[PDB]
């Protein structure tokens, strides 16, 4: 059938013409199934004859498609597709199963030949004509023009999804309690009826479909009990992923290696507590493809802890609006943490893990939050609301980090829960100058030109010391001289430093970097009892910060 | 009398395209409220749904008009406002009066529902397009277009303009003293009249204003009373090491932007490498030299303006205890403005609060409001600026992670 459904009027782009591209011409065997297919379309009405007057031509071939010895028709639109206007979206997110609220049954309607269902606006029409040639192309073609959407033309997905959603709004308004969601072809419909009750719901569905031209071939309401959509496998109670055979092999190529770690990725949305890290550590600096990589022993711990949360079967379930969404969060290694959502406990409606990127200097309170910040995203998108989080940081360590530090945060309701290991801060900057602590005044310089450097120290004691130091920077010789103080200090120590970088850093409390310098500071200052940090600008002449100043410079620059 | 007025032809800037951004995700109150907002302005004519064909997208928002009041729907225009906007604010600007940040008083007066009056060209309405999304993706989203001038857009105004005209005209005669301004969807008001006085000639003006399609519409700014004298030089200022030390480096900084900062005299005195803690054998020129940096710091900077033609930019820092610090500068560290935003809870509530309150200043004193930088991640930003926002406008921010000692010379 046509749908009766009001066409959406199209337009080419400001100042184009449609598309006037030759036909090539084809073999005899090409030619005969066109002639073969165009004639079947024409007499349900998908495409009419059109005269030569009609300029505009888009090429049309045909094969053997998805083993197709029927043959099958295609038509190359691509120069139309450049000519046509944009339109809406297309479609820009999925839903999350775990988003679902349970239903007693669920049934898949595959829609016949969707997008040659549904008219074409007609005014449009004519940009899409095209020619079976003539053998040799030495006769005039046979020419059509399309009545309905086509296979490959832009608007056809926007189309088809408009059209349906105007078709099922009337059915939805007399049945308030179904649920219908669309997906290309596929409409998926749950209800709390009974089997009985819910058949003919379905059956009501298909005639009213029926009745704006979309049937449902599939008789009697196809598609057996657990649906698969998308990696999922669902049912109308619960949901998980497919499948996830994790192969048995001694050699690992590093296709192998990107294969396992999607499919890890991709069960970690419900098998809790899954982890990649040390895998793909073994992707570092891609050395081809087809190249072995020898399974480090972190990476081994890490596949047999893997396999083993993936033993059994385990499933979500679904969403009751009624109750809260309850969120956990576990430090689950280095740069990990993994995440579960349920609202009775233990059964997760989801899970997850974040793997935190952000800065080369960081600490776990930073790092905790924007996981919470995360999550908190998700679930306004899955649930439409956030979720009560329990966290594995006491009230007290979260607040004295957040009100002393310079940024902004928020976060919903949460409460401490006891999780090892605990996030905590590893050490903490003084506030005020150190009474009786010695004083370093440590300073750095660079060449540029040679990059040979100097780190070192003045102290109100009349210690010194300065460094060589070689294939070095400013800003390398700033940290290295305050690591130098750090490692010749007591315990207590205050420095006094010009560098800016160096204090922000230092500042801000990492427990880690991806430079090694700050991490071997940050060893220092978590064994020192008090450190008070202090930055004067540099060569203003003052007292202490000059002296270091004019003996890492008389060698560096 | 019952059908309509006519429509001014509206240009999207040359070569340009309308805009498309994507529809944040919302929740599930706030989505409901909106359904219900767009379905009364559908019945009303304002809006119409839309097809496949219009491509373009504005985000939505909904946010409270005052404390858990009734809810309103915020369109964030800012993308289209661009590309209406190197090419209006010239064809149909409206220019901005110096005597408003004079004045005793000046009250903000929401005229936004006013717009709703006029229709919009038919040919631009494609590119107001906007979509109230579903949970979940579950529901392609409920498509919209406006028929009327929108209120968060800078088009309305300027096309309002010579109906405003027509309608403020009885009250500026009446009172020649009164200074008005239009930004946006709202007007400011600004005289030199006692408080009482001051209110009443606003009620007044708001009965003008109903004759004319707006319902008793709505504060009290004191620009007059608008401060300098930010940078600060501590008391118990020389007495240590450290406290010196601090000093020279607050004074380094200030010396960037005003001409005659000193610390000359100061650094002497740091004279040797000394223990943080010890308290120090001057201050003499160093005294005089101090209070004369401190005499400069109570004063405007000397050498810096506004110019017209440029971008402002607002910076703000968290100093603690519901503290925030501001500077508004077109040329970094040129400060034209700043500032202090204080409660005495929450970080994210108090600095969008701050953000309002400093973008309604400078739409007093120069019509425009300024790019924020703010201190804090985006995402957590996205999530929760608009259950604190109630302004009609929404400035543009980026989000800064970075902050200098900056916080501490202010
Ligand atoms: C499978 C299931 C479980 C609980 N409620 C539902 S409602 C729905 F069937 F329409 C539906 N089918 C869907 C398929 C993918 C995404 C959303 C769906 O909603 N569905
Ligand atoms: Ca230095």
């Amino acid at each position: 059938p046509i749908s009766p459904i009001e066409t959406v009027p199209v337009k080419l782009k400001p100042g184009m013409d449609g598309p006037k591209v030759k036909q090539w011409p084809l073999t005899e065997e090409k030619i005969k199934a066109l002639v073969e297919i165009c004639t079947e379309m024409e007499k349900e009405g998908k495409i009419s004859k059109i005269g030569p007057e009609n300029p505009y031509s888009t090429p049309v071939f045909a094969i053997k498609k998805k083993d197709s010895t029927k043959w099958r028709k295609l038509v190359d639109f691509r120069e139309l597709n450049k000519r046509t206007q944009d339109f809406w979206e297309v479609q820009l997110g999925i839903p999350h199963p775990a988003g679902l609220k349970k239903k007693k049954s669920v049934t898949v309607l595959d829609v016949g030949d969707a997008y040659f269902s549904v008219p074409l606006d007609e005014d449009f029409r004519k940009y899409t004509a095209f020619t079976i040639p003539s053998i040799n192309n030495e006769t005039p073609g046979i020419r059509y023009q399309y009545n309905v959407l086509p296979q490959g033309w832009k608007g056809s997905p926007a189309i088809f999804q408009s059209s349906m959603t105007k078709i099922l709004e009337p059915f939805k308004k007399q049945n308030p309690d179904i649920v219908i969601y669309q997906y290309m072809d596929d409409l998926y419909v749950g209800s709390d009826l009974e089997i009985g009750q819910h058949r003919t719901k379905i059956e009501e569905l298909r005639q009213h479909l029926l009745r704006w031209g979309l049937t449902t071939p599939d008789k009697k309401h196809q598609k057996e009990p657990p649906l698969l959509w998308m990696g999922y496998e669902l049912h109308p109670d619960k949901w998980t992923v497919q499948p996830i055979v994790l192969p048995e092999k001694d050699s690992w190529t590093v296709n192998d290696i990107q294969k396992l770690v999607g499919k890890l990725n991709w069960a970690s949305q419900i098998y809790p507590g899954i982890k990649v890290r040390q895998l793909c550590k073994l992707l570092r600096g891609t050395k081809a493809l087809t190249e072995v990589i020898p399974l480090t022993e972190e990476a081994e711990l890490e596949l047999a802890e893997n396999r083993e949360i993936l033993k059994e079967p385990v499933h979500g379930v679904y969403y009751d609006p009624s109750k809260d969404l309850i969120a956990e969060i576990q430090k689950q290694g280095q740069g990990q943490w993994t995440y579960q959502i349920y609202q009775e406990p233990f059964k997760n409606l989801k899970t997850g893990k974040y793997a935190r990127m952000r800065g080369a200097h960081t600490n776990d309170v930073k790092q905790l939050t924007e996981a919470v910040q995360k999550i908190t995203t998700e679930s306004i998108v899955i649930w439409g609301k956030t979720p009560k989080f329990k966290l594995p940081i006491q009230k007290e360590t979260w607040e004295t980090w957040w009100t002393e530090y310079w940024q902004a945060t928020w976060i919903p309701e949460w409460e401490f829960v006891n999780t090892p290991p605990l996030v905590k801060l590893w050490y903490q900057l003084e506030k005020e100058p150190i009474v009786g602590a010695e004083t370093f005044y440590v300073d750095g310089a660079a060449n540029r030109e040679t990059k040979l450097g100097k780190a070192g120290y003045v102290t109100n004691k009349g210690r010194q010391k300065v460094v060589p130091l070689t294939n070095t920077t400013n800003q390398k010789t700033q940290l290295q001289a305050i690591y130098l103080a750090l490692q010749d200090s007591g315990l207590e120590v205050n420095i006094v430093t010009d560098s800016q970088y160096a204090l922000g850093i230092i500042q801000a409390q990492p427990d880690k970097s991806e430079s090694e310098l700050v991490n071997q500071i940050i060893e220092q200052l978590i064994k020192k009892e008090k450190v008070y940090l202090a930055w004067v600008p540099a060569h203003k002449g003052i007292g202490g910060n000059e002296q270091v100043d004019k003996l890492v410079s008389a060698g560096i620059r | 009398p019952i059908s309509p007025i006519e429509t001014v032809p509206v240009k999207l800037k040359p070569g340009m395209d309308g805009p498309k951004v994507k529809q944040w995700p919302l929740t599930e109150e706030k989505i409901k409220a909106l359904v219900e907002i767009c379905t009364e302005m559908e019945k009303e004519g304002k809006i119409s749904k839309i097809g496949p064909e219009n491509p373009y997208n504005t985000p939505v928002f909904a946010i409270k008009k005052k404390d858990s009041t009734k809810w309103r729907k915020l369109v964030d225009f800012r993308e289209l406002n661009k590309r209406t906007q190197d090419f209006w604010e010239v064809q149909l600007g409206i220019p901005h009066p110096a005597g408003l940040k004079k004045k005793k008083s000046v009250t903000v007066l929401d005229v936004g529902d006013a717009y709703f009056s006029v229709p919009l060209d038919e040919d631009f309405r494609k590119y107001t397009a906007f979509t109230i999304p579903s949970i979940n993706n579950e529901t392609p989203g409920i498509r919209y277009q406006y028929n009327v001038l929108p209120q968060g857009w800078k088009g309305s105004p300027a096309i309002f303009q010579s109906s405003m005209t027509k309608i403020l005209e009885p009250f500026k005669k009446q009172n020649p003293d009164i200074v008005i301004y239009q930004y946006m969807d709202d007007l400011y008001v600004g005289s030199d009249l006692e408080i009482g006085q001051h209110r009443t000639k606003i009620e007044e003006l708001r009965q003008h204003l109903l004759r004319w399609g707006l319902t008793t519409p709505d504060y009290e700014l004191h620009p007059d009373k608008w401060t300098v004298q930010p940078i600060v030089l501590p008391e118990k200022d020389s007495w240590t090491v450290n406290d010196i030390q601090k000093l020279v480096g607050k004074l380094n900084w200030a010396s960037q932007i005003y001409p005659g900062i000193k610390v000359r005299q100061l650094s002497k005195l740091l004279r040797g490498t000394k223990a943080l803690t010890e308290v120090i054998p001057l201050t003499e020129e160093a005294e005089l030299e101090l209070a004369e940096n401190r005499e400069i710091l109570k004063e405007p900077v000397h050498g810096v303006y506004y110019d017209p033609s440029k971008d402002l930019i607002a910076e703000i820092q968290k100093q603690g205890q519901g503290q925030w610090t501001y500077q508004i500068y077109q040329e970094p560290f040129k400060n034209l403005k700043t500032g202090k935003y204080a409660r005495m809870t929450n970080d994210v509530k108090q600095l969008t609060e701050a953000v309002q309150k400093i973008t309604t200043e400078s739409i007093v004193i120069w019509g425009k409001t300024p790019k924020f930088k703010l201190p804090i991640q985006k995402e957590t930003w996205e999530t929760w600026w608009t259950e604190y926002w109630q302004a009609t406008w929404i400035p543009e921010w980026e989000f800064v992670n970075t902050p200098p000692l900056v916080k501490l010379w202010y």
